[PDB]
């Protein structure tokens, strides 16, 4: 143990110091938000402003981290290992960023996602305030209860994805698909002219999507495209006017296929499984509350 | 619904614990 | 009873053997997923790869099934009848697939959906792991509680489908429908020119849908089309910009008709009935939990 | 009391007779569904089929109703008044329909909605089966609990409708509205050419909707149009890409107006009020369950 | 204390007077709704009708407010301070409106939003009826429980907004983006012609939105645009066909980026956080119920 270690150790655990560090983290988060709001462009207008702001923030976080570790003899195995190592990693990215700002590009351009970790510094605030810590800890201790129903969901999702790839990966492949009208029975056009050639019971409809793909190739082209499309349907986004209805009305008289496909998928997965997963998640959280 | 259904549950076991 | 039946019977019930079978089922599921991901095309690139992979998987499932039945004297009436018959059906489709791969096409091309059962082999895993078994068993024992509210929902859905077919099956039949502006009273154009012929209070807008049908013919053309459209509205997908609003603004001054139709339908069915059904489902499941 | 009244009274209350009547109601419902499915057209193909099917169904309902009332001395004030009067009204519509089918059109063509009541005959089944009766009775006894939160919802909805009519009823009135690009700062085009005239920071984008109206005139043209649009947003249908975003990006730098409008509306009404109303509804129903 | 103060004080607290005031507030709300329904236009048809209706309503509210304050000696600090000051502010805007209607425009045209407060007069009704008061009071006393989970939500939302601005603010910047087909492997076109130049495994599809902006510039152009787009995704509106899928299929082989982005965002924020916030809100309200 260092001679002046205990004093600084209890100094860092002071409520005022903790609130000052929390204010520093929130100020850094607001600095990042302001950078992305008023100057996110490739040709940045106030460039050194954010550069040196990040420099100062990482320097202050370094000094406060060194204060934190000097009270624990640089050990960080015995006391709050997870938060200390998370702090370590973010300060390390900070030192890496400052070193790059000082002495050129010492890193390949293939690790920008690691530099991106500065946005996750606000997670340090969750240790500063007890209520947010309680909520995130409850979420973490409730996820394992979710796990089983979640894996049931993903199993059923992959089943439906296999079925969808096998059925509709070939749909609208020419780029246009044919739907069949019922004009003569509805009386819009006489039966004589349909045979005679003035009108037809079969219009041709383009299957190309907003992304340029055909319907099958995009929605159910491969297994992972199918799984993503089924996730879209699970959330409930545009499952009919884009995903379901073209396939439903592709089947001239076999329409029961697509309707049963999407109806059973929606009912089982969305209604039953989503509500079950949310129920077990919330149940575990409130059981942890008391 | 699970948000709604669980909230009503909180009252069932709260009532259940009250009698028990 | 066979002489060496008890030993193999307790051998199959070994935890290690059960986990090996579970790994086999999961590996087959991953094989199917990989087949549908990296090579789902009609002109398959690695054709024999999936063919012989399925061959080996069905062979191994056959050997393990024979091990299972030899411990029960090939009886499968007294011990776990449902799981045994499900296993039997899947192996049977597997042996059928191997026989077709070996000695030509012995089946008509009208039973591909029966060959499709290989995707449902992962359901065998649910017997291997106790938690997934608990969840699926609870779902099965909670469905009968759902049944009554579900049939109320479908009754009301069919009522609204009859009403919708009777009302809107004729809507936008020419392919274009007329909505009436209110420009003069809003001051956009003077009242003199509207009578004089420079501007009009009635623009005509197409009713044709993305599927090529008119609005009435597709959404409420027949009873089953109407029921599907009402299911779409029940899930909440595009009920206004595609289903409701054209019918709402078709009525010049009788707009109360469509608005009350869709508003009452949404409120009653979606809100009340969906939440009631989910509540009773989840209630039955958690009552089965404890 | 009639001499042979008690015998027929207890005869109608027989379980077998009740189930036969329930089968009759379900068969009539299926007949209506089949009529709307296989022949809903204006030029009906099998016309007398449905005409005489309805004839026979109304005749049988008349005979069974007369059996019901003869056991209560045609009184129907003292015993099950509500169900008896509902039965009366549906059988009356049935006799009216049969009288029209027999002796011409004795009614003006302005009362087809009264003839439409045949679709609601299935509600008679709810008295036949006890579980459906329990569910509908619980819904009826839980609606008054909903009433207060529902009126709070509609009050807030009308407030936001007044605000929306006052703000956006004039939006996109020319039919096209101008959104402002930020190309120069983003570096897409140099600042010299924008002043010089090669590129512009503003583009005019059409405000006309799928119904032919402008954005303001349709969504918030009048108070009732605004209330309907806010109901659409409350359900969550296309509130952004159609309702919100054009108004949000109409404001060049005053974008906080529309964003705060729709964000506060969605949060308060949809999340808070919808979940509160559903919670109180389900709470009342389950309190009635036990 | 005034000589005749107690009599009028207990006179205003009479149930009949309270119900008359409630009827007055509801009538004013209906008057505003009727004004916005039958005559919201800039060129109002019945102009003096609403002008003098508001005049009379503000006059009556003034007389009743003076009755209220005369019983409390014009003090309004000791007895029901919040409701009294809210009443004060609305009458003040009412007297301001009457003064403007009488003696010209004494206000700059920059304070119409303050005149807009007449729509919020219906909030006075909530004090008249006890049940609505109970519900709004419970909402107010449950909001602080929401606060912590709400700030966690907004923190995560801003994190994802920073990430989205950094990633996709440059997406579809030319106005068109390139998605890559897989036609040769699907058998749609031979591999010879793709190299030879008859067909291409790429297509260029426009990135411009309905608002005239490109995809990146509108959805994630700035931090606040990104936060609004993430709120749209949180509500679940068109997150795939407009927000996610163009970015997902922009990545040729790096598609895991956008899919993981939006999938993790939806799961965590929407499912977990929305359900947690609603659960804690409803829990606090029902804990306040009993």
């Amino acid at each position: 143990w260092l001679p002046h270690q205990r004093k600084v150790f209890d100094f860092y655990a002071s409520q005022g110091v903790q609130y000052f560090t929390a204010f520093l983290i929130v100020s850094n988060f607001i600095f990042n938000c302001a950078e992305k709001e008023w100057d996110p462009y490739t040709d940045q207008l106030y460039q050194g402003l954010w550069r040196w702001g990040e420099f100062a923030f990482n320097t202050m976080f370094l000094i406060e981290l060194l204060i934190n570790f000097y009270g624990i003899a640089f050990c960080f195995w015995r006391y709050n290992w997870a938060w200390n190592t998370f702090d370590l990693v973010v300060v390390a990215i900070g030192t890496l960023t400052m070193a790059e700002a000082i002495g050129g590009n010492f890193m390949p351009p293939s690790m920008a996602l690691i530099r991106n970790l500065r946005a996750f510094r606000i997670f340090r605030l969750f240790k500063r305030i007890k209520s947010l810590n309680k909520i995130i800890v409850s979420l973490g201790k409730a996820i394992p209860g979710v796990a089983n129903a979640f894996v049931i969901m993903v199993i059923i999702m992959c089943i439906y994805a296999i079925l969808g790839v096998e059925f509709y990966h070939m749909t609208g492949s020419d780029g246009t698909y044919v739907t069949y009208n019922d004009n003569v029975k509805r009386g819009l056009c006489t039966g004589d002219e349909v045979e005679l050639g003035q009108c037809s019971l079969n219009q041709t409809v383009s299957s190309e999507t907003a992304r340029g793909y055909t319907y099958g190739e995009e929605y159910y082209g491969t297994f992972f495209r199918a799984l993503y499309t089924l996730f879209q349907v699970l959330t409930g986004e545009s499952w009919s006017e884009a995903v379901a209805r073209p396939a439903v009305f592709e089947s001239h008289y076999d329409s029961f296929g697509p309707v049963l496909f999407y109806v059973s998928f929606i009912i089982i997965c969305q209604i039953v499984l989503i509500n079950v997963v949310v129920a077990v998640l919330l149940d575990k959280m409130v059981e942890e509350d008391d | 619904i699970a948000a709604i259904h669980n909230a009503r549950r909180k009252k069932r076991e709260a009532a259940a614990a009250h009698k028990a």
